[PDB]
Parts: structure tokens; C-alpha cells; sequence
């Protein structure tokens, strides 16, 4: 039937696999493709200097290897064969915890395709961390980004590129902040060079600008209410000594 | 370049007695200072790499004590065969040899 | 005895990759759950905690067999054995499964192949609440859940007509809301994969508005009319007068930082500290009211004189007609 | 089949290969190589005497039952393919929860040149202690240790040392700073020999000099008690005959000092020494207090 | 706040495994730290522990050595924050007393025998401790047999005695206190006219 | 603090004024602090009573 | 949070032997290999198991089969509290704990000593 069909597939596929070596080891380097599909930035302090953001990270490449002809449609495993097969040492230069989902299972996708295409989802959760610059607070525009490299294998080994260069990321536009506003964001191809060799590198950037109505309403406001007080003690007769003076006072320790 | 003054630059000691280099830096070199002999008509053998470990083959009567900065070489009861040339050189940066004490009797 | 031959004959010949009919049909899963508490919705966060006992059953013809038994009852030991699904929640902020002592984990395999599959959750979920008519508002906020891996053509869910069920909404820890009723939801979204079966289920939570009356409604009435009460002393007692409205106004603005505090930085003006900033306004009319007076006084002291009655009058007025208004406003809409 | 002659040839490298022993047991000493690239150094946290840093941990040694002969010079490996070889157990003699990044997948590097030379990179977080004297608070400096050596193995099995001239191996990442409140002057290593209950091992100590920035210190302490003392003074300039307002001005000012003291001591953990800031708070209250 | 007590220590275990004895080679074998998932290792826990964990950077940090007469050698970095009950009735004029009670889980006193290797040199870096608001003062170390419902199993007890400072609270709660009186004694040299000023005085005072 | 209030004499106004406004002050800063231990529950408590009978007294 | 020795005792009839010593006092990794109850707490929140610095387990095989299986634990549970009396309270936490996947007509759970003496 075809499930014995699939099955014979999958354990020939499986068989004769070598994780140590990514497709093509001695040739062209692989071309991993990214899409990002921003579910929500939870939380943006300034005190710590970082954001979280949860996201489902999506990567494609093409695995020569695991080609198959005899059936037409595309194969959805189970993510636990994910430790069986290739995926690229992708990793997030500035993140500080990470972790990717494990309810009701480890929350991954693994799905190849008839001519090779492997699609490998992840569901990350990454507090990235961006320093800002409050010498305007809170009338101040942030820009802080993602950066996303691969480890171990320098730019003759993976190339990384955005799948469509604008619709690569999505779901910006739905999030919602309580204090920021996204103006824009953008995506960045580029290469860095270490000490060992120069390694791919993408960048998502977002440009969030601050909210003032909530400061206005709460700091700004008793301010100058303060200081209308203060000037108060104008209309009060220099006679009065105990008046003005607790005027003054009591502003200043307002 | 870390400059690194040797003294004294000329010293004559006899027989029997401790006698004490000083080689001081001008930076940090913390523990990077080595010491060499380097006897007339010859290349210069390590005596004191590190700050003060002794090389494999080296009297118990050198002995070194080191610093951030400072650094002293100590030869208590000098031999005959002792009177060579005797340079600091630090390599906590680009190697830089000091001028050199003569020690004679 | 012959279940130890059942259970190794179900698994020769077994691969846990392959979802039951992975080139027929999609597999139709039945879920259920089990709400037994509602934590504590912070609003910090925008997120709540909830405790359930998800349970999903499908049909798997590789796991059909024909003995005297007609069901099997299994712990956790052969979860990792057969094909489970990938089910994830689209909007938990972190979620985990429990493990004390043994993993929590329950699988029934009955005889015509049907399996159970039960789990014990603690998700976190996420809901952005719509902080307006604070504190005398209303949410409804959900719990999606869908595979991860499996599109639309692959996995389809469906709910049971009993399938979920709440505790006894006595023992939970839902301090300042009110459980009013739940509704269960599918619909199918898109991805940049393919479309996926995202089931819901909504959960309706009503702010019982006990705490933070006594919290920020009574202490700001109560500075209102501790500064109202600067309209009977005499008006050649001016430190008296001056320090009660002064000081009167600082314990306002520290109340109201305090009220502001209480939920997240919000850019919008809610219904409480609407009531806190016209408090402040009123103590501030009050101080300035005294201060024209003073000065008249030495003007003309008939104006100032009137003055002192006139608003003995015109404030607590204008203070009730607001209060009124204010409450008729936000508590019927 | 280019897969298939690497896969042989990656399959003769591990035949008889015994990952629980170090190259040369008994006929060497291993030389491991070591080098760091802080791509950030995290806040200075004051309270817990602690230190964050994120760094490229690189080692390299020379395992001669690694050799192979092929059409590649160096063996760019998987992360896994690290744990089938050994790999020296470095330990940060100072940290106190430091994780090793494995997102997405483990964070490592391995690449087995052609005559056994192994190059090993991790990518990793360092939580480290960073033990402060704060008399001169806050106009302090200090010198952040970042200590590591090996566990198990003493100066007679594993040597290490600094790949590139110890000046030039500490390197620093140029946006690589996430320090708010101080200011990283520079690096200084030094190598050493420690000797613990069980033998004796070799300990690279690297130290960060670290000096405070008293720009919020200035504006939120000095600039309040200054004001405070001056509010004070003005109290000389009214009028004999007007009590209350004098008396008004002192107590006022008395209480903003009581809660500008107590609230400046809260930044610092609890020592048993008074700082400088605590001087000069208490200069301004005895001004106040006459 | 927590009445706990984070202590980081190198916990280090020696006994004689007849069975890890070789005779062909003269050296004291160090394998690596994963050998240890393979031999037997005492099952001991820390009955007054919170949270606990070995440092697993970069490797996990465990030591196992053998030797060639058997002995075996099986060291950890563990860090664990243990609980410390306290008796704040003289606070902050109080000597602290927590202890890190060390009992073997699953043997019995029949099947395991704990000791001090050394009694005194055991436990060793507590006078270069140096904590910016206690002061250790000393140390003690016991031996017992504690006796429960499934039988009598060893324990060992590391026991300090902490010292806590009492100048940062002379600087923060006594002296602000002290001179607030000080300066509630003003309103008596002021003249029993003021009626204003004296009030003033003593609202203050009582207020900071 | 509030009811040494009525000792003192009839022309000293700004001191029972004072004595007023901060034992005010003070009622208002300890419901808060006592609220501030409690989960925030929607009922009544002891404490809340006789804080809220102390408040009157003040008041009063 | 309370710290508990959990203890637990069935009699598995396929764990019957004859040596020269009457009860087996194993590691805690043979527990693995056996059969060992799933009891969960009905209403814990974030219990942990020790692991310091070996598994904090214990598994003593009698001769006849009696089996003893006590673990360490730090349950986290829920104590649902009326403060209308507050601070003049007096609460009741329970620590309830049951079988899952179990019912009543395969496992049925029993104090060992005397009710009032279990606890
Ligand atoms: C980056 O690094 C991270 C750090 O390493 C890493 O996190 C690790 O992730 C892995 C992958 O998920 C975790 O490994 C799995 O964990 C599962 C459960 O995890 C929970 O428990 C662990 C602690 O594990 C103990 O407890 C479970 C449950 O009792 C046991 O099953 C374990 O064996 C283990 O028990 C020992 O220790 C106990 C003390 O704790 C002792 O009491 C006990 O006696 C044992 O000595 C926690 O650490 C987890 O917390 C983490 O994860 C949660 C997830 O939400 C996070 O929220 C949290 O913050 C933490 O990060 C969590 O609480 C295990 O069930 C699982 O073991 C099975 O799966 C593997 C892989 O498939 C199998 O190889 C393995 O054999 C097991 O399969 C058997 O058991 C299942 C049971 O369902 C059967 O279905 C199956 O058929 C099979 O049965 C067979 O064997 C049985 C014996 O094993 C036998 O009885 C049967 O009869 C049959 O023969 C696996 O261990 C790991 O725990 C994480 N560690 C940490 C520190 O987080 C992260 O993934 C990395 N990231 C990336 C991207 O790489
Ligand atoms: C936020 O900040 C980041 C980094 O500071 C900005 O990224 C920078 O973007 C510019 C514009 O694309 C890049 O310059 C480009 O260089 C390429 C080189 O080929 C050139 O072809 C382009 O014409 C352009 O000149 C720049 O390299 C890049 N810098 C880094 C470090 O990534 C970003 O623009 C800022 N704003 C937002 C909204 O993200
Ligand atoms: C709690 O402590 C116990 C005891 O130290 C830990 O058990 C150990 O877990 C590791 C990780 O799974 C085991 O290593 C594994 O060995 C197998 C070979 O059997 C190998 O195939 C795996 O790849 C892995 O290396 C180790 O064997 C095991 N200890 C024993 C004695 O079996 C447990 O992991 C700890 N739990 C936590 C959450 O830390
Ligand atoms: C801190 O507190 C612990 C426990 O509260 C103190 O340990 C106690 O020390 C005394 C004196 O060593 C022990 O008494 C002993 O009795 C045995 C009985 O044979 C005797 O052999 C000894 O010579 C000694 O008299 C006592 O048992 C022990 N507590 C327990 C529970 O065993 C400790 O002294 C306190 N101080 C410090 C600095 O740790
Ligand atoms: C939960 O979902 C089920 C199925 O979607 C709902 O059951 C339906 O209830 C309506 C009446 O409300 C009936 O007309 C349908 O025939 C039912 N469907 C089935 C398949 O039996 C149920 O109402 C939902 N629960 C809610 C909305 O609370
Ligand atoms: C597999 O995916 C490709 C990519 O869109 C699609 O064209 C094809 O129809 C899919 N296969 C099946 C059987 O749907
Ligand atoms: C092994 O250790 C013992 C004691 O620690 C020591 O006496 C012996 O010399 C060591 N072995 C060698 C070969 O040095």
C-alpha cells in the first residue's frame, strides 16, 4: 500500500546518513534560506537593556541526499528525526536565554519534499539583548536588531539568504506594544570576519519609537502643576512668613 | 615596545657569594620575563622562563623572583663557569632583550 | 503474560515517523479538556496561567488488534513508542508538561485501534487585555492550540460536544475576576507552510471591582474632602489653609502614581486614573480658589467673604454631578 | 561519492579510538592553547559582586591518533562529532553559573587539520565573581579576574598556554560593551600556578580594568544634598522674628537628608566600611543638623 | 528574607573499589569526566539543600582518578544554596549557626561508612572567606548515625558560625535615629509662644 | 497623635492643622502598605476594618 | 513547599529470588527496569525531584517480592485560604496525591502504619 511505500522511502533515505557531513562536503557551499514569523515581542526594558521575542524561525536548504521519485507528495516526519538528518548551526549572536518550545512536543518541524528541499521550523523564544541610548528619554527612537550566524561553518561551507527579501518576515505590523510603536523594520545580508574566518550573517532591525502620552500623564503633568503651585505664593502678602515659605517647601518636596 | 632596564650594567662578584640581578620593565609583563646566559663564542641558553622556573638542566643556584613589573635573579655561591652574559627579556608583547650584565671576577 | 506478546506484536513492524494513513486521508483527532484552575491574570504581562488535562483520541489502524482484552491501559512507557501528535499552543508564553513523580501521561489503546492520549498541562497562555474602563472591565480571553508540522490536509482537530470542562470555579486563584462562561472556536489559518486547523477556546472573565475601590476610590474621595475641609477655616488662618491644600496635593499625586503603578505602561487614558487626575484638578481648583481669596481679602473683603460661601457650595456639587456621571458612564457600557 | 570517502575515511579515524584519555598519557604533556574573544562584556552587577561576560572560548591541541590523509587539508566537523574525541574539561575557577549557548543547535567549532592539530571554539556566558573594595565609592576602579584552568588534570598532564603573544589574545569585540554604569579600560592576562587538595594545575588569570562613571551618581546624590545644604542656608537670611518658616527649613531639610542618606546606602551591598558618598552625606547633614 | 545560604565547594569522595585494581602499569590513571556514568558512586545528597547543581562549563565538572591499589577519587563544583534557620530575636547583634548536613540516600550504616579524611585539614578555604556583611568565626565538624523509619544511615555535618557586622546598620538605621531625637530635643529651647514651630518639631520626628 | 488634638488650645489653629493633615497622611499610608502584604482579593479583611474604624476616628 | 520522603511499597510476584542475602538493597537506577507507580499530586504546582548529587532514590527487593521505592521530593502545592479573618486565620493545606492512568480497579493506595501515624 502506500504506506509500506513511504515506509520503505523513509527507512532507505535513512540508511546510509551521515550527520558529521552537510550536503555537498567537498564542493559548493549549501544555500539555507530563512523566514521569520514574528508571533510577539513579550516585554522591552530598559533596565536590563533587552527585549523578548517569540518567533517561529523557519530554515530551507536542499539535502541532496534525501531525494526521492517513487511517491508525488511531500513528507511531514516526525520532529524527532531531526536528530537524525543535517540542520545548519544557526545561532543568535546577541540572545541571552533561549529555548525552543516542549508542549505537548519539542516544537519543531522537519519536512522534506520529492526533490530534496528540507524545511526545518522552529518555535524560538529569544531575549535579545539591545542597548539603548536614553539621552532623550522618552522622546527617543530605539533601533535594536537580531543578528543570526552560523557557527561552525564559515561562508565557503552555508549561505544565507532571505526567502522573498521583503515577506521573509511577517507579522510585524499585527504586534502590538503597550509603550512602543514599530515604525519599520529591515533585513540585512552581510558577512563578519573572526579570527577563524568570515561567516555569513542576516540582521532583522526594528525601529521602535517611544509613546509619550503615558509620561505626559504621569510626570510631566505634576511638574507643571508643581510649579503653578509654587507660583502661587506670589498672590500671598510678604507679611504671612509660615505661608509662602511652606509654599516653597512643601513644592520642593513635591 | 616595552623598554626593559637591566642593572646594574657592569658588576664583578668573586667566588662563594649571592649575587642579585634586577630587571625592571616599563609596562606589565606579568610573570613573562625570561632569562638567558649567553657565554662568550656562544648562542644564549634559557636559564629562567616564566617569572622563576627553572629550565630542565639548570642549577639549583639560579632562581628568580617575579613581579608586575620588577623582576630579580638570584645566583647564591657563583662557580667559575658562571661569568657569561645574563639578559632579561620580557614576552608579554613583541620580544624586547635587555642591554645585558658583564659579570665579571 | 499474552499482553507482553500483544504489546510486542503491535510494535514489529512499527515506524513512530509516519502519521496513521500518511498518503490516504487526514487523521480526524478528538480533544478534550479539563480547566482545573485559572491562575492569577496579571496584567503586567498581558498573560494568564491555566491548568488542564488535555486529552486527545484518534484512530490508528497499525495499532488494531484481536484478543480476549478489549483494552489496553498504559503509562508513559510507550508514549515514546507510537505516532503522537505535534499539538502546540499558538499563544502560551511558556508551557511544560509536569513530571513529579512519574511523568504525568496516560494511553489507552483500545481494541479496534482507537488510542487516548492524556496529558497534564500548565501553560501560561498569553491574551493582550484591552485595559480600558478600568477597573470596570471585561475580557475574553483565549487558549489556541494547533499542530505544529501537519497542515490542513494532513491533521484536522475537533471538539467533543462535552469537551471541556471546568472544576468547581471555588478552589481557583482568580482574585480579581469572576468566571462568567467559555465557548469553544475552530477556524483554519494561514502560514507561510500551508493551512492550518487552529482550534479555541475562549474564556469569559469579569473584574469584580471590591479592591480597588478600597484601594484608590475611597483614599482619593477621602483627600478631596480632607482639602474641602479648608472651606470652614477661618480666612485669616493662612499656614493652615496653605498647608492643607499643599499637602493635600502631594498625597494625591503620590496616590495616583500609586494607581498608575498598580497596572502596565498603557499610552492611553483608562477610567481610573481619569478619576485620580480630576481629583487632583479639584485640589488644585481648591488651593487657588483659597489663594484668590487671600488676595481679595486685602481688596475687598465682601467678594472674598462670598466667595467662601459660594463654593462651600459649588464643590462637593460639582464633585457629586461628576462622581455621578462619571460611574453611570463606565459601569453601563 | 564524496560523502561516502569522507564517511570512510571519518570512520578509520575513530577505530580504536578511546575518548577517555588524553593525547601522550604517559609519554608527554599536553600543550593546549587557548584564546578568548569577548563579544560582550555584561553589567557590572555591584550587589553580587558579580560580573557577566560572553566569550568565544578557543583551544586547540595537537592529537596525533587524529591524523588522515585526504582530498581536504582541515575537517570543518559537526558540533557532535566533539564528543567521540577528547576534549580538555576547562573550568572558570571564579564563575558561578555560566551556560554554554545551544541555540540553535550546540554552539561549537571543530576543525581537525591534517596532522592532528584540533582547533575546539565554544561559544559561552560567563557569570564570573569580581570581588570589589569599595572605600574610594564612587570614584573607584577596579580589575574584574576572569580565572580558568582544567579540572582533573594537573601541570604534569595539561599545560596551557596563549596562542598568539599574550598581549594579543584577549581580544576585545569593538560594539562589544554593555557596560551602563562603568568603563572598560583594558585587559591584562597573566598565567600561574595554583596547588589545590589534589595536585597542582595551571591557572590563566585574565583581568578587565573596569572604572565607574560618577555621572548619575553626581546628579542623584551630590546634587540633592548640595541643593538640601544650600535650601538650608537660605534659612540665615530670613527675618529673627518669623519662627515657624526658620523652623520649617530645618526640619525639612533634616528629613530630606535622613531619606537622601538612606536611600543613596541601598545602591551598595552591605559593607562593614564607610565610602566616600557616605562622607559627604555625612558632612551635609552635620551642615544641616548646625 | 529566604533564610538560606549559597555556598560553592569542590566535593570530593574517596573509597577502595577492589574492582577498578590494575597491576600493569605504574601511573595514576585521570579519565575523562563521562567514565563516571559507568562506575559506581555513593548516593549522597544534602539534606538541607534548595537548589543545587554541578557547574557544567565547560565540561561537567567532576574528577574521577583511580589508583593502582583501587582507591578511586570522584570529585564535583557544586553549588548549593542550602537553608539557614535563623533566630533574628538580636538582630542585628546575632551569631548565625547553619549547618550543610551530608547523609547517604539509599545505604544504610551497614552498607556505607562515612569519615572526614583527615578530621581537621578536611574542610579547607574558610579563613580566606571574606563576606562583606558576616564574618565566619569558626567551624565545627560531626559525625552521626541519624536513625529513620527504614533503618540508620551516616551523616556528616559542616557547621559554621557567622559573625554579622554591625557597622552599615550603626550608619543606617542607628545614627539617622539617634540624631532624629537629637533633634526632637530642640523644641524645648524654642519659646512656649511658638505654637507653630514646636508642632513642626515634633510632626517631623515623628514622621522620619 | 490625632486626639492630643483637642488639648491644645482654641487660638492655636496652624498646629491642630497640622496635627490634622498628617495623621491623615499617616492613615492613608498604612491602608496602603496593609493592603500591599495581601493578594489582591476583592473582600474585606479584619485589618481592613480596623483600619478603615481608625481612618473615621482621624477623620472625625 | 514541603520537603517529603516519599515513600511507596507494592508486591511485584515477578521480582522473586533466593540468595544469601534476604533483601536487595539496589541503586536508584534499577528502578527504571521495573515497574513503578505514576503517583501524581492533584494539585502541585512545580515539584522537583533531587538530583544531588546522585538521583535521590531508593529501592530495597525483599526475597518475597515486597518492594520499596522512596524518593525525595519538594512539592510545591496549592492551599486555597478564606482571609476573612485576617491576620486571626486559620487555614488547612491539603496534599492530595492519587494514580493517574490507573483507576481504582487496577491500583488502590493505602497508608503502612496506622492512619493517624503515616504522616
Ligand atoms: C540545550 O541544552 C539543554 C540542557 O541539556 C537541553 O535541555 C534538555 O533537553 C532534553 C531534550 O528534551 C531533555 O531530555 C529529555 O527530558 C525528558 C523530560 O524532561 C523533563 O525532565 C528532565 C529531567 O529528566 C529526568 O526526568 C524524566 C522524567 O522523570 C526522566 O524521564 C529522565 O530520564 C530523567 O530522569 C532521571 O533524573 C531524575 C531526576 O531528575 C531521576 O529521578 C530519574 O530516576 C532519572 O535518574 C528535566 O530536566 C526537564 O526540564 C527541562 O525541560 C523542560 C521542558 O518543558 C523545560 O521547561 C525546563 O526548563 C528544562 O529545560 C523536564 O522537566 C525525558 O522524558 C526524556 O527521556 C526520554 O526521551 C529521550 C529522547 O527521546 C530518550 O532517549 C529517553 O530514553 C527517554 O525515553 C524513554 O522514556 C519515555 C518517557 O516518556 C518513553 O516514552 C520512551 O519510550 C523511553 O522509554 C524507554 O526508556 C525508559 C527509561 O528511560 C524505560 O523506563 C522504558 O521502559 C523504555 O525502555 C529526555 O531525557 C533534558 O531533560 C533537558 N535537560 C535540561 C537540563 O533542560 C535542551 O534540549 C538543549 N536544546 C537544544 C536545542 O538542543
Ligand atoms: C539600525 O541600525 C543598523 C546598524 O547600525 C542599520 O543597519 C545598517 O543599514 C545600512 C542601510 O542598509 C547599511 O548600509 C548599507 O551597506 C550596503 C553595503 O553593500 C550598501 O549596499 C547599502 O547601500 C547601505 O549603504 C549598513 O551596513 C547597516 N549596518 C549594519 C551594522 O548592519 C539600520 O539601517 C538601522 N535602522 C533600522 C531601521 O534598522
Ligand atoms: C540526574 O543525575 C543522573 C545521574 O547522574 C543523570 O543520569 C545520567 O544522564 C545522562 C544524560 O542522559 C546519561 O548519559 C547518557 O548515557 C547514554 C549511555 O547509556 C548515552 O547514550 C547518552 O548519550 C548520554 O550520554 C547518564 O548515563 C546518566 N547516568 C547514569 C548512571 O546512567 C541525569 O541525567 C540527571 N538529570 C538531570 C536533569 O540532570
Ligand atoms: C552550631 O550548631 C551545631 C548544632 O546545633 C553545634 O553542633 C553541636 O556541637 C556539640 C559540641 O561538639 C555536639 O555535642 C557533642 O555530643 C557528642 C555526643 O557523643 C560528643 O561526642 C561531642 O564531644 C559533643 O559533646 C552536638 O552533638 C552538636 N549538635 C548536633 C546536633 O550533633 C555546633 O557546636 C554549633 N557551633 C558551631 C560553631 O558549629
Ligand atoms: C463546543 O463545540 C461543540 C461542537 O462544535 C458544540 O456543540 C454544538 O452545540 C450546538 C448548540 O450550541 C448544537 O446545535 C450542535 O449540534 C453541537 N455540535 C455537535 C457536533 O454536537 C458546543 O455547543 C460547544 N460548546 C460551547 C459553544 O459552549
Ligand atoms: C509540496 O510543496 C510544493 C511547494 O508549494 C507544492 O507545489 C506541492 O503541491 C506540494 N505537494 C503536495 C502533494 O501537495
Ligand atoms: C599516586 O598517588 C599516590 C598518593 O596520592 C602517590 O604516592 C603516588 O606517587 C602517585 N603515583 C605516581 C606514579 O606518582
Amino acid at each position: 500500500s502506500n504506506m509500506s511505500l513511504v515506509k520503505e522511502t523513509v527507512d532507505r533515505l535513512l540508511k546510509g546518513y551521515d550527520i558529521r557531513l552537510r550536503p555537498d562536503f567537498g564542493g559548493p557551499p549549501v544555500a539555507v534560506g530563512m523566514n521569520i514569523d514574528i508571533a510577539s515581542i513579550d516585554m522591552v526594558s530598559e533596565v536590563n537593556m533587552d527585549y523578548t521575542l517569540t518567533m517561529y524561525f523557519q530554515q530551507a536548504w536542499r539535502d541532496k541526499r534525501l531525494s526521492y521519485n517513487v511517491i508525488p507528495l511531500n513528507l511531514t516526519l516526525d520532529n524527532r528525526v531531526a536528530d537524525q538528518l543535517w540542520v545548519p548551526d544557526t545561532y543568535f549572536l546577541n540572545d541571552k536565554k533561549s529555548f525552543v518550545h516542549g508542549v505537548t512536543v519539542k516544537n519543531r518541524m522537519i519536512r522534506l519534499h520529492p526533490d530534496g528541499t528540507v524545511l526545518y521550523g522552529l518555535r524560538i523564544t529569544t531575549t535579545a539583548a539591545c542597548m539603548m541610548d536614553l539621552r532623550r528619554y522618552p522622546l527617543d527612537e530605539q533601533n535594536c536588531t537580531l543578528e543570526i550566524e552560523s557557527y561552525g561553518y564559515t561562508t565557503d561551507d552555508i549561505e544565507f539568504y532571505w526567502r522573498g527579501d521583503d515577506n521573509a518576515v511577517t507579522g510585524v505590523t499585527k504586534i502590538e506594544l503597550p509603550q512602543f510603536s514599530i515604525v519599520d523594520y529591515k533585513l540585512i545580508t552581510k558577512k563578519v570576519v573572526f579570527s577563524t574566518g568570515s561567516y555569513p550573517r542576516l540582521s532583522l532591525s526594528f525601529k521602535l519609537k517611544r509613546n509619550i502620552g503615558y509620561f505626559i500623564l504621569q510626570t510631566y503633568m505634576p511638574s507643571i502643576l508643581i510649579t503653578i503651585l509654587s507660583w502661587v505664593s506670589f498672590w500671598i502678602n510678604y507679611d504671612a512668613s509660615a505661608a509662602r515659605v511652606a509654599l516653597g517647601i512643601t513644592t520642593v518636596l513635591t | 615596545n616595552i623598554v626593559m632596564t637591566q642593572s646594574p650594567k657592569s658588576m664583578s662578584m668573586s667566588v662563594g657569594e649571592r649575587v642579585t640581578l634586577s630587571c625592571k620593565a616599563s609596562e606589565y609583563v606579568g610573570t613573562y620575563v625570561s632569562w638567558y646566559q649567553q657565554k662568550p663564542e656562544q648562542s644564549p641558553k634559557l636559564l629562567i622562563y616564566g617569572a622563576s622556573n627553572r629550565y630542565t638542566g639548570v642549577p639549583d643556584r639560579f632562581t628568580g623572583s617575579g613581579s608586575a613589573t620588577d623582576f630579580t635573579l638570584t645566583i647564591g655561591s657563583v662557580q667559575a663557569e658562571d661569568l657569561a652574559d645574563y639578559h632579561c627579556g620580557q614576552s608579554y608583547s613583541y620580544p624586547t632583550f635587555g642591554a645585558g650584565t658583564k659579570l665579571e671576577l | 503474560g499474552d499482553v507482553t506478546v500483544i504489546l510486542n506484536n503491535l510494535l514489529e513492524g512499527y515506524d513512530n515517523k509516519l502519521r496513521p494513513d500518511i498518503g490516504v486521508k487526514p487523521t480526524l483527532i478528538h480533544t478534550d479538556m479539563y480547566v482545573n484552575s485559572i491562575g492569577p491574570v496579571n496584567a503586567i504581562n498581558m498573560e494568564y496561567t491555566i491548568d488542564i488535562f488535555f486529552a486527545q483520541t484518534w484512530y490508528d489502524r497499525r495499532l488494531k488488534f484481536n484478543s480476549t482484552i478489549k483494552v489496553l491501559r498504559l503509562n508513559s512507557n510507550m508514549v515514546g513508542k507510537i505516532w503522537i501528535p505535534d499539538t502546540f499552543f499558538r499563544n502560551s508564553k511558556k508551557a511544560d508538561a509536569h513530571w513529579i513523580t512519574t511523568p504525568n501521561r496516560m494511553l489507552r489503546i483500545w481494541n479496534d485501534g482507537r488510542v487516548l492520549y492524556t496529558l497534564r498541562l500548565t501553560i501560561d497562555a498569553e491574551c493582550q487585555l484591552q485595559l480600558h474602563n478600568f477597573p470596570m472591565d471585561e475580557h475574553s480571553c483565549p487558549l489556541e492550540f494547533s499542530s505544529y508540522g501537519y497542515p490542513r490536509e494532513e491533521i484536522v482537530y475537533q471538539w467533543k460536544r462535552s469537551s471541556v470542562e471546568v472544576g468547581d470555579t471555588r478552589s481557583w486563584r482568580l482574585y480579581q475576576f469572576s468566571f462568567v462562561g467559555l465557548r469553544n472556536t475552530t477556524e483554519v489559518v494561514k502560514t507561510t507552510s500551508g493551512d492550518y486547523v487552529v482550534m479555541s477556546v475562549y474564556f469569559d472573565l469579569s473584574r469584580r471591582m471590591g479592591y480597588f475601590t478600597i484601594q484608590t476610590y475611597i483614599p482619593c474621595t477621602l483627600i478631596v474632602v480632607l482639602s474641602w475641609v479648608s472651606f470652614w477655616i477661618n480666612k485669616d488662618a493662612v499656614p493652615a489653609r496653605t498647608s492643607l491644600g499643599i499637602t493635600t496635593v502631594l498625597t494625591m499625586t503620590t496616590l495616583s502614581t500609586i494607581a498608575r503603578k498598580s497596572l502596565p505602561k498603557v499610552s492611553y487614558v483608562t477610567a481610573m486614573d481619569l478619576f485620580v487626575s480630576v481629583c487632583f484638578i479639584f485640589v488644585f481648583s481648591a488651593l487657588v480658589e483659597y489663594g484668590t481669596l487671600h488676595y481679595f481679602v486685602s481688596s475687598q473683603p465682601a467678594r472674598a467673604a462670598k466667595m467662601d460661601s459660594y463654593a462651600r457650595i459649588f464643590f462637593p456639587t460639582a464633585f457629586c454631578l461628576f462622581n455621578l456621571v462619571y460611574w453611570v458612564s463606565y459601569l453601563y457600557l | 561519492d564524496n560523502t561516502t570517502v569522507f564517511t570512510r575515511i571519518l570512520d578509520r579515524l575513530l577505530d580504536g579510538y578511546d575518548n577517555r584519555l588524553r593525547p601522550g598519557l604517559g609519554e608527554r604533556v599536553t600543550e593546549v592553547k587557548t584564546d578568548i574573544f569577548v563579544t560582550s562584556f555584561g553589567p557590572v552587577s555591584d550587589h553580587d559582586m558579580e560580573y557577566t561576560i560572553d566569550v568565544f572560548f578557543r583551544q586547540s591541541w595537537k592529537d596525533e591518533r587524529l591524523k588522515f590523509k585526504g582530498p581536504m587539508t582541515v575537517l570543518r566537523l559537526n558540533n557532535l562529532m566533539a564528543s567521540k574525541i577528547w576534549t580538555p574539561d576547562t573550568f572558570f575557577h571564579n564563575g558561578k553559573k555560566s551556560v554554554a549557548h545551544n541555540m540553535t543547535m550546540p554552539n561549537k567549532l571543530l576543525r581537525i587539520t591534517e596532522d592532528g592539530t584540533l582547533l575546539y571554539t565554544m561559544r559561552l556566558t560567563v557569570r564570573a565573581e569580581c570581588p570589589m573594595h569599595l572605600e574610594d565609592f564612587p570614584m573607584d576602579a577596579h580589575a574584574c579576574p576572569l580565572k580558568f584552568g582544567s579540572y582533573a588534570y594537573t601541570r604534569a598532564e595539561v599545560v596551557y598556554e596563549w596562542t598568539r603573544e599574550p598581549a594579543r589574545s584577549v581580544v576585545v569585540a569593538e560594539d562589544g560593551s554593555r557596560l551602563n554604569q562603568y568603563d572598560l579600560l583594558g585587559q591584562t592576562v597573566d598565567s600561574g600556578i595554583v596547588q589545590s587538595s589534589t595536585g597542582e594545575y595551571v591557572v590563566m588569570t585574565t583581568h578587565f580594568h573596569l572604572k565607574r562613571k560618577i555621572g548619575y551618581f553626581v546628579i542623584q546624590t551630590y546634587l540633592p544634598c548640595i541643593m538640601t545644604v544650600i535650601l538650608s542656608q537660605v534659612s540665615f537670611w530670613l527675618n529673627r522674628e518669623s519662627v515657624p518658616a526658620r523652623t520649617v527649613f530645618g526640619v525639612t531639610t533634616v528629613l530630606t537628608m535622613t531619606t537622601l542618606s538612606i536611600s543613596a546606602r541601598n545602591s551598595l551591598p552591605k559593607v562593614a566600611y564607610a565610602t566616600a558618598m557616605d562622607w559627604f552625606i555625612a558632612v551635609c547633614y552635620a551642615f544641616v543638623f548646625s
